[PDB]
This record gives C-alpha cells, structure tokens and sequence, in this order.
C-alpha cells in the first residue's frame, strides 16, 4: 500500500513513545474481550519493549503484573519462570527497581503460587537497598499465610507496629487463607469475629477466602451457609468469586460440587471472560470434564451459535495433549448445539500446527467419521513439518496414515514437500519404490520433472523423458518450460538438446502435433515472456527462428496470427521479422 | 384543516385515528400535513407524550404508525425520507435507518444534513467491526456529504467525536483531525466538542498517566471565551474538565477552569444539581490536598455551604489537609459544621476527628477544646438514629473519647468509660492503660 | 480478475474454481498458500475467460465456501 | 532493615522448632490493636464499583512526579487535518422566519 504511509510514519512515531500506554490498550481489550493475554501476543509487546529499548518504570512494572493471574494459559511454574525471565531482561534493559517493582514481583510469586522464603526476598530488596513499604509487608504477610506460618504471619505483624502502618482489609483476608490452609477453620472464623469486633464488616474478598477455604476441604455444607449469607447481605454477586469457588472445588478434586456450584452460577453483566480464564485454567490443570460443565453453561453468542467460546476451550486441549477421545467428546458436544460448524478441522489445524503426526491422522480419520470433505490439503502442512525435520521414516508413516484414511499424495504433493525434502529425487522415489505405498510412481518421476523443467535444466527434462517408460504429459511440461526458460535460457543448449534428441529418440509418435503444435509451444513461451525480456531475446530468438525455418516445420497460420499479435505489442521489428521468416 | 390541530397539539392517537379516517373518506391530505404527522409520529415513536394526569432496548417496533403511513404515501418528498431516518436513528433503528437511506439514495433524492448527522451514528452503532472498517464507513459518509452538495453543521462533528468515544484507543489521532477539521472549515468547536475529545483522551482505567495532557492546549484556546449554548452537551465540560484536573493533580490547572467558569455568563453551564456537586467536590478535594491551609479555608468559607454541601468524604480530605498543616486548633469548628451539613452520623467522619485529636498530646488550652468536641461526638453516639437497628461503638472512638477526656483532667467522666470498654467488649490499647 | 477475501483455510483453488465456475468460465484460480504454513492468507484471484464471468462473480453478493462467505471484489 | 532482617531468621527457626501451631491465640489482639484502622472506611460503604477499585486496588495513589517531561512544542490545532469537507470563508443567512419550524428544530431549541 505504497508502503502503508510509512506505516503511517512508523505509526505517527510509536505515539510519540507512548506506544507503550497504547499497547497497554491491546493488552487491556484482550482482557476486556477475553479475559487472556495471548502468550504470543505478550511476547510480542516484551519483545517491542526490548525493540523500543527505551522502558518506563509504570511500563516494565506492567509487564511484571501481565505474569500474574492474567496468563491462565500457562502453569504456575511456567509463568514464574517467564517473569523471572522478563525481570532479569528488564534488568539487562536498565529497569530503574523501585519499591513498585518489587512488589509487582511479590504478587506474581503469590499469584503464581511461588514458593518462596519472604526472608530471601526480604533480603533482595535489602541489596537494592530500597525501604519496603506496607504492601510489601503485607504481601510477606500473604506469603507467609500462604504457607501457614501464622507465627511468622505474627511476627512481621509486630515489625509492621513498629513501623505504624494500617491493617487493610487484605491483611484479613490473608489471615483467612493461612488459617483454612493450616486446616484449622475454627481460627479462621475467629478472623471473622475479630475483624467485625474491630469494627471492619468482613468484604466479599474476605468471604470468598472463606468461600474457597471451605472450597479446599470440601465443605459443601458451610459453602452454601456462607453463601446464604451473602445472598442475604447487602454483598452484591460477582461471577469471578464464584468462578474461582468452582475452580478452587475442581483444585480441590471434588468436581461433584462444582456441578452444585455451577448450577449457582447466573449469567451477569460480563463475565464470559472470567469464565473463558476459568475453562483455559481448567485445560491447564487437565481438569476439562468440569471446563466442559461451564462450557456448557456460558450463554451461547445471541447472533451466531459458532461462537469461539469453545474455541479457546479446543485449541487448548490441543496444546495441552488432551486426550483424542475427550478432544473429540468436547467436538462433538460443539458440534451438537452448532457452538462449532467445524470444530474438529479447526483442531486439526493447531494439531497440525504442533506438528503431531499421530493426533492428525487420529482426528483426520474423526474428520471422515463425521461426514467432512476429506482433502491431501490437510495432510499437506503435515508434510511440510516432516520435510523440515528430514525424516525418512516419519514422512513414510504419513503415507501410511494417509492410506489408512484414504487419501492418495498426487503430483503436487511431491512437488511441494515430498520432492524437496529428500536429498535426491530417484533416491526418494527408490525409498518410496520400496515402501510400496504410492499408488503410482510416475507422478513422483513426472515431479522431478516439473522441478528439473521448472529449474531450466531442460537438457534434464528431454533426457528424463526419453528414459522413463511411463506416459508424460507434454502441455504440462509447456507450462512448466516456458517458466524453466524464464529462470535458466541457453541458445546453445535448445540446439545440443535438439541433437541429443535425434540420437535415441523414444515414443516417436505424439499425440501433439508434430509442427502445429510446437507452434502453439512457441506462442505460448512467447506470450509468457515479459516484453523485455522478449526484448532481450532478440538476438538469440532471431537464430531459433532461421532454424525454424531450415527445418521447415512452419507453426500454424493461426497461431502465427497470436504470435505476430505478440511481436505488435513488443514493437520491435527483429521479432516481427523473425515472424515473417 | 382539522387534523392540521391535532399534529399542532402532539396528539399522537387521535392525530393518527383521524388521519386514517380522513384517508378514509377519501379527501385529499397535503403532503405538507402528512409530513408534520410523520415528524410527530417519528420523533415520539408513535407514543403519547407525558402528560400530568389523565431505558434499555430498542423502542423502534414493526407494526408502528410511521411505518404503515409512510407507505400510504402517495407522494414522499424528501423531507418525508428525512424524518423517517431520523426517527429510526433516535429509537435505536440503526439497521432499519440504513436501509432507508438506501432507498433514499435509490430514488436520487438528496439528504439534508440532519438526516447526514443521524446516519454516521447508525454505521456506528448498527454493525460491528474494526475501526478501520467503521472509520472507512464514517469517511465514505463525509465523501456522500461533499457529493451531494450538503454543508456539515457543528452536529455533525460532535457526533463523530462522540461516537468514536468507543474507539478510545483507535480514534484519538484521527479525532484531532475532526478537530483540526473543524477550525479550517470554520465550525468553531463549542464546549461540546472539547468535552468529547477530553474524555475520548483519557478513557481508560487503567493506571495511565500522560496521556491527558491534551487539556492544556484545551484550556489556552478556551481561555476567556465567553460561550453561548450550541450544542445539547455544552453542560458537561466543566465536570469533565474538573476530573481531569484532579487525576492530573494540577491546581493551576483547575483555577484556570474555574476561572473560565466565572467569566462572563459562563457559570451558567455547569449543569444540573449533579454535575455541580461531582464539580465542586473534585474541585474542592483539590485545593486542600494542594493548597496553602490559609488559602484553603477560604475557599471552604465561599463555597460550602454557598455553593454546595459537602460530602462526608470531602470534611475528611479537609481534616487530613489540617493536619499536614499543623492547624488541629480547627478541628472543633470542622465538627460543628459537619453537624450542619448532615454529617452527625457518619461512622467514618466520627472515627477520623477523634484520631486526628487524640493522636498526639496538645496544650491545656488545645486539650480543653478537644475534649469538650469528644464529648460532643461522644453524645452523638448515644443519640444514634442507627439505634433503632444496632448501636455500635468502634473500639477506636471508645478509647480515643477516654484518651481525651483524660488528657485534659476529666477523670470522672473517664473513669465511667470503662464499664463501657467490658460492656461493648473494645479491647483497650496499652496506651490509655499506661497513661 | 476477481480479487476473493476472506476464504477459509479449508477451501484450496480447486474448490473456488467449482464455486466460481458457475458464474464464468475460470481461465486460472489463484490461491496464494502461505508458505511454511500452506494455508493461504484468506484472499485469491480468479481469472475468467471472459469479462461477463468477472462480472458474473461480481453480482452475486454471498459467495459461501465451506459455509465461510467469501467476499470478491473487481 | 538489617535489625528486621536478623528477626526474619528467629522466624523461621523459631518455627521449625515449634512444628505445630503455637498457642499465640487473641492473635495478640491485632498487636494491641496495632496503629490504624481506617482503611474500613473505603469499604464500609461496600459498592460493587468499589470492590472492583480495591480489587485492583493498591498503592496507585503517590505518582509523585510521575511526568516531569512536558512541553514537547505540540499543538493539536496544527497538523494534518480531514479534507473531505471544503473551507467555507463565511456564511450568508436569510432568516425566512415564515417557514414553519420543524418539530425537531423545536424541540432542538
């Protein structure tokens, strides 16, 4: 597009170096759209990060709280490992830590469950040498509750006197979770009875601490008391506490009561997004059977029942190797209430991207049960992957998949893939010979052939024909040719390849004709020929012509009319000439 | 000539009923008077209008009035094509209104620029895709504007900005040149229009910073313009401007908005009751956070309870701007003024002057003050309303009113305070056991 | 020329060739495939033998392949 | 602090030992009350919206200086503008008050 106005001058110059606020934006209506940041589209920021160079405090913090909660996708162990990647290059970049900093990395590690000693941690910020604030303290707190250390809990309580900082309201919630997750729910209702005691009404974040402390133990009764209670109270119902209830009973491996649970779940404002994280963490945790559950229970698009909301939940499966019989299951189910006109070819697709043999050949053949167009075009990406990992047995297994489903490789396959992987072309079609699999080998020889022709080595092309025994087509080869001599033209060679011919000739009679038709070759070359480069041949095509006319094979009257029409619109007379004669 | 009556009167039933008894009879109905009827019966959307005695969906519906009798038209001018469009656009006919624009254009019939106004927010708000695919839209628009020789009115512009408020992340370049637009062609921006771009700058609500710096160039164009009502959003600049200025913590900045508001006739456009009381309250909350306390009294003497009555949250901010200032010799007034604004019962403004006032020792004198002001707050709680369902005493306040009362030498008034400690179950601090 | 947009990943030049067949004699189709991938990036040309066939495809305002609607533009 | 820091290693020793839980039960009566409790107030008024604010809630108050760089000589009313629409130098109005105001330009009004 003219070079996309510079890219409308590099994008009005990255914003003015505010492409930072505006690719906050594409991470944030990811969030509002789905709910995820693609891992893909993360790295793409980061790395524009690292391509900008130039980092800014707020935006390097940023990127630390994108490793959070808010990449459900990945494992707990991968995303810590990712943020200390992004940390370390946010280092490497020049990245100015302040107590922000710090702490942004101190909920990625609570969020991300990273077991760490808030001693250690304690300690790096005492290498910076930067004053901790309450947040930090209170986040030790957590992770100190998070363990159920309430004694070390205590103790940083006590500095945190010393220092005359505020209890907030997540100090409590923290010490909810530490004593449910020590197992003794008698303290943790007596942090409800202080908390009112002090005069601070219990929040929803509190309850549904205590929502997902009973969650971990499996305490259906006092979840549906504490939820009664909520319901009476003047605390509204968000989704995502009781989305995260479901997934802390799915955590928990109770998925009987997250059916009880689910069923609680009322469709609210917006949070499909909430729900999409929950069923992409439930792939991650391989816990799918209750992801499907909510699946089913998200409100199908108003518009369009093809929504991808069982996309996300597909191409998932696929990335996490969910089982081909629950991936179908789940398709199935798709397919079913419409959620996917073609939700098996779509996870075709991302399997073939992965570039998983036997997941392709088991869902292609799941592709045939249910009733799709099956196509050497599915198998052809496949193909391609083999070809780069230069497998002689592994792309002979595809064959054989391909046998068992049915579908036959035809010329273009080899061409494509099967022809340029393997080092030599009659050495593959020697393997493939042996094999025994193609159903006709002269496809694989008149693929060479295309190559060999495509290439310009048309001495190759006349001296293959002559060996092989097996018909060739000629128009094919015509086409192919007039490429050839676009890519590798030799005057000399079309007269040695002549003389070879006379030689050993073979077939001798041809269905083409024997002068008319080698007009219509030369018509055709010519038209192919871009006007200079016709312009270029001229010296060369002029002596083709004088030895057209020595032979006395004159091309056809009408085709001579094509070609001349030709040589008009080229405007140079040595062509015309070369017409006349 | 009957009918003429009733369309004149906004009688939308009986206008329609006798239309289709005229129609009936078979006299002949001018065009011009069916006209007015399809103006009436767009505009209310074939419903009565209020009366004194006898919000989310789309009100457009089918079997409407409009729809019937525009099709009995013998003859549709454009006019008639007009105010359908621009009916189907204001009751959410988005689609419907595209699709007469179609046939409007089928019939080569011109539009005027009200029904060129009302379509740029049906392609808007009808489909939905990329703003590239609805800017491309909007502009093919403005491109049918120019061929059909139609003059784009001050309307057209603000519905653009206000319609690429969805496009916040998309639209705000381009929305500078709508702006920029404007000032060629000679369409001076009125305060709508600055309304719109200021809050299509700043729209997310994340934790973004800079990106609202488009109010200074704002503020130096507006400065001192006296403004007339163009558009029907002139009234909600200053409320925005007003927000603006306190995320961007700028006080200059607000007291060159204020300044503009008192020019001239320009106070008049502040809007009704909540627009003013959300104005003054960010307005207000900025000048004690970032002001001289010597200064910060003053604007509290002018504007409350003058101007408006504050919120029980902006005597906080006023007590926290006492305190950085080191002027608690106050805070006895603030309690009494809180009392006359409807603030005796707030648990938190409560809880907030007896911290401030028992936190640190004071003089006698100062120590006097605030134990007479505890025992004031002390009898509000006694006297609560909330009585009637549940009485309670935060353990803060109980041990601060006790703090106090010893500090300035009421031993026995103290000393009654401890049965209330056990009684209510309040945990005492060390301190007050140790003092 | 016809210049086809938005085509699913599915259909391959063949099947717009059948599809655009009924409308003009298609003199060649063609389909980009990405390289690597071999998934075309959703938009091909499709060479009539004639003018009215360019037309033809033209016309017809949902071109539906695979139950994907292509869009064809001039 | 480097005296907090030395503490942090009594915890976790003191913890090994113990084990079990400790009887550190009135959980020192939040430390005697510990200093400051207002942090309430934001939540007693218990909004939907503000659940969302402290959900997402931190130390997002002290920016400080959070853009001292400014004055980039930018001016929005300079720069590319939308040509689609011609400059018209000044507009000629005829009053014609005996047209008959539309409903619209009156309830416009």
């Amino acid at each position: 597009k003219e070079k996309d106005i510079q890219e409308e001058s590099t994008f009005s110059s990255r914003k003015i170096s505010n492409q930072f606020d505006w690719a906050l934006m594409r991470l944030d209506l990811s969030v509002r759209r789905t709910g995820r940041i693609p891992k893909k589209l993360l790295q793409k920021v980061f790395n524009d990060t690292c391509r900008s160079g130039g980092l800014g405090g707020s935006h390097a913090l940023l990127l630390l709280r994108s490793c959070g909660s808010l990449l459900p996708e990945l494992k707990l162990e991968e995303r810590t490992e990712f943020a200390h990647r992004i940390w370390d290059t946010l280092q490497k970049l020049g990245a100015v830590y302040d107590v922000s900093h710090y702490n942004a990395l101190l909920k990625v590690y609570l969020q991300n469950e990273y077991k760490f000693s808030p001693t250690d941690f304690l300690a790096k910020m005492e290498e910076a040498n930067i004053q901790p604030n309450r947040v930090t303290y209170q986040r030790l707190i957590a992770s100190y509750c998070n363990v159920g250390d309430i004694e070390g809990a205590s103790k940083i309580l006590g500095f945190m006197k010393t220092k005359d900082l505020p209890v907030t309201e997540a100090v409590f919630s923290a010490l909810v979770t530490g004593h449910a997750r020590a197992g003794d729910m008698e303290n943790a209702e007596n942090i409800l009875t202080v908390m009112r005691d002090a005069g601070i009404e219990p929040g929803p974040d509190t309850y549904l601490a205590l929502l997902n402390a009973y969650a971990e133990k499996g305490d259906i009764d006092h979840v549906k008391q504490t939820l009664e209670k909520v319901e009476k109270s003047e605390l509204h119902l968000m989704d995502r506490d009781l989305l995260q209830i479901i997934f802390s009973f799915s955590k928990a491996g109770y998925p009987q009561y997250v059916s009880e649970i689910l069923e609680k779940v009322t469709c609210e404002r917006r949070y499909i997004p909430d729900a999409m994280n929950l069923i992409l963490l439930l792939v991650t945790e391989k816990l799918e059977d209750v992801a499907l559950q909510i699946l089913l229970a998200c409100p199908v698009s108003k518009e369009d029942g093809p929504s991808v909301f069982g996309s996300f939940f597909l191409q998932h499966c696929v990335t996490m190797n969910t089982p081909v019989e629950k991936l179908t299951d789940y398709c199935k189910k798709l397919k079913e209430v419409q959620m996917h006109s073609f939700p098996l070819q779509f996870t075709l697709h991302c399997a073939l991207l992965a570039n998983k043999t036997d997941l392709a050949k088991a869902l292609m053949k799941a592709v045939k049960e249910e009733g799709f167009p099956i196509r050497p075009h599915y198998f052809w990406p496949l193909l391609v992957g083999r070809r780069k990992e230069k497998n002689v047995q592994g792309i002979i297994e595809i064959l054989k998949g391909m046998q068992e489903l049915g579908v036959h490789p035809d010329q273009e396959t080899y061409t494509d893939y099967v022809i340029p992987c393997f080092d030599s072309v009659n050495s593959a079609r020697a393997i493939l010979q042996e094999n025994g699999c193609l159903s006709d080998s002269d496809m694989f020889s008149q693929a060479g052939l295309r190559s060999e022709a495509a290439n310009g080595n048309l001495d190759f092309v006349l001296s293959f024909l002559k060996s092989n025994t097996l018909p060739i087509s000629l128009q094919s080869i015509r086409s192919s040719l007039l490429l050839g001599f676009r890519r590798s033209m030799n005057i000399n060679l079309w007269s040695e390849i002549t003389e070879l011919l006379y030689k050993d000739g073979r077939y001798c009679q041809e269905p083409r004709g024997p002068t008319e038709a080698v007009g219509y070759f030369l018509y055709n070359l010519i038209d192919s020929m871009s006007d200079s480069e016709v312009q270029a041949k001229e010296e060369h095509l002029r002596q083709y012509f004088h030895q057209l006319e020595k032979m006395n094979v004159k091309i056809p009257e009408n085709i001579y009319r094509g070609i001349r029409n030709l040589l008009e619109s080229y405007h140079v007379p040595e062509l015309i000439k070369d017409a006349h004669l | 000539a009957a009918l003429k009556e009733r369309i004149e009167l906004r009688k939308v039933k009986a206008s329609v009923d006798m239309f289709d008894q005229l129609l009936q009879a078979g006299t002949t109905v001018s065009l011009e008077t069916t006209n007015s009827l399809l103006d009436l019966l767009c505009y209310y959307g074939d419903q009565e209008p209020s009366t004194d005695y006898h919000q989310f969906g789309v009100t457009w519906r089918a079997k409407n009035n409009a729809e019937r009798i525009f099709s009995l038209m013998p003859e549709k001018n454009e006019h008639s094509y007009c105010t359908m469009i621009r009916g189907m656009v204001k009751h959410r006919a988005y689609e419907q209104a595209l699709n007469l624009y179609t046939e409007l254009l089928n019939n080569r019939l011109h539009a005027d620029v009200y029904t060129f106004n009302a379509l740029i927010e049906a392609t808007v708000c009808a489909i939905n895709e990329k703003f590239e695919e609805k800017w491309s839209k909007i502009l093919e628009l403005l491109r049918h504007m120019v061929a059909q020789k139609v003059k784009p009115n001050l309307q057209t512009f603000n519905t653009i900005l206000k319609c690429l408020r969805r496009f916040h992340v998309f639209a705000r370049s381009p929305a500078l040149q709508v702006l920029r637009e404007m000032k060629a062609i000679g369409i001076e921006p009125s305060l709508a229009t600055y309304h719109h771009i200021i809050r299509l700058f700043d729209q997310p609500g994340d934790p973004l910073k800079r990106s609202s710096f488009i109010i200074y160039d704002i503020m130096n164009e507006l400065m001192g313009k006296r403004f007339s009502p163009k558009d029907p959003d002139d009234d909600k600049f200053f409320q925005s401007a007003m927000s603006i200025c306190s995320s961007l913590r700028d006080l200059e900045l607000a007291y060159q908005v204020h300044g503009l508001l008192k020019t001239g006739d320009n106070w008049k456009f502040i809007g009704p009751d909540q627009h003013r009381n959300f104005y003054y309250s960010k307005f207000f909350d900025l000048i004690c956070l970032m002001e001289q306390i010597d200064v910060t009294l003053k604007w509290y003497e002018d504007l409350i309870p003058s101007a408006y009555f504050p919120h029980s949250q902006t005597m906080i901010h006023l007590l926290q701007a006492l305190d950085v200032a080191n002027r608690l010799e106050v805070i006895p007034k603030i309690w009494k003024d809180s009392k006359e604004y409807g603030h005796t019962f707030r648990s938190d403004l409560r809880e907030e002057i007896l911290m401030l006032m028992a936190r640190d020792k004071h003089p006698p004198e100062l120590q006097v003050a605030f134990a007479d002001c505890a025992a004031d707050i002390k009898s509000a709680y006694e006297s609560q309303p909330i009585r009637q369902t549940a009485q309670d005493w935060p353990a803060t306040s109980l041990n601060c009113i006790a703090i106090l009362f010893l500090r300035a030498g009421r031993t026995q008034e103290a000393w009654k305070m401890l049965g209330l400690f056990r009684k209510h179950n309040k945990i005492p601090r060390s301190e007050l056991l140790n003092e | 020329v016809a210049f086809v947009r938005r085509i699913p990943w599915t259909a391959a030049s063949s099947q717009l060739k059948e599809h655009f067949a009924q409308f003009g004699h298609v003199r060649r189709c063609i389909l980009p495939f990405d390289k690597e991938t071999g998934f075309h990036r959703g938009l091909g040309w499709v060479q009539f033998s004639s003018e009215e066939g360019l037309r033809n495809a033209l016309q017809q305002e949902n071109h539906i392949i695979d139950g994907v609607k292509v869009q064809v533009h001039t | 602090s480097e005296l907090l820091s030395q503490l942090q290693q009594h915890e976790e020793e003191s913890r090994a030992q113990r084990d079990a839980k400790r009887p550190k039960i009135s959980f020192s009566n939040i430390i005697s009350d510990m200093k400051v409790a207002r942090s309430a107030t934001a939540r007693v008024r218990s909004r939907p919206e503000l659940r969302i604010q402290f959900d997402e809630g931190y130390d997002n108050y002290p920016g400080q200086e959070k853009t001292d760089d400014l004055k980039k000589r930018k001016n929005i009313f300079t720069g590319k503008r939308l040509n689609i629409f011609d400059m018209m130098a000044v507009t000629k109005e005829a009053p014609e008050t005996d047209t008959s105001p539309s409903l619209w330009d009156v309830e416009f009004a």
